[PDB]
């Protein structure tokens, strides 16, 4: 079944970039947090 | 269907983080004219 | 990705918004690849 194969190739490349998006955003969330603390302390 | 749920959980976080960023952009422009 | 100065926070916050904007398209792309593989 090339269908079942195609399905599996999809689900692989899908959840790969899902983890990728996970890693990109949670670094983003960490620098966001730094900026929040910066402007928070600055404007008291 | 766990992939379906990983999509939805990831979507809501993009949104929440996007909202934090929005609120911080308004606070930052009150002091950077 | 600097926070030394207000001008750099501004630049850095827009970069983060541009990053999220790329993430939202990647999420949608994943939504559709998945919907087409069921």
């Amino acid at each position: 079944s090339n269908a079942e194969l195609f399905n599996l190739e999809s689900r692989v490349e899908i959840e790969k970039s899902l983890t990728q998006m996970e890693d990109v955003l949670k670094a983003l969330q960490m620098k966001l947090w730094e900026a929040e603390s910066k402007l928070s302390f600055a404007t008291c | 269907v766990p992939l379906s749920e990983k999509i939805a959980e990831l979507k809501e976080k993009i949104v929440l983080t996007h909202n934090r960023l929005k609120s911080l952009m308004k606070i930052l422009s009150e002091v950077t004219p």
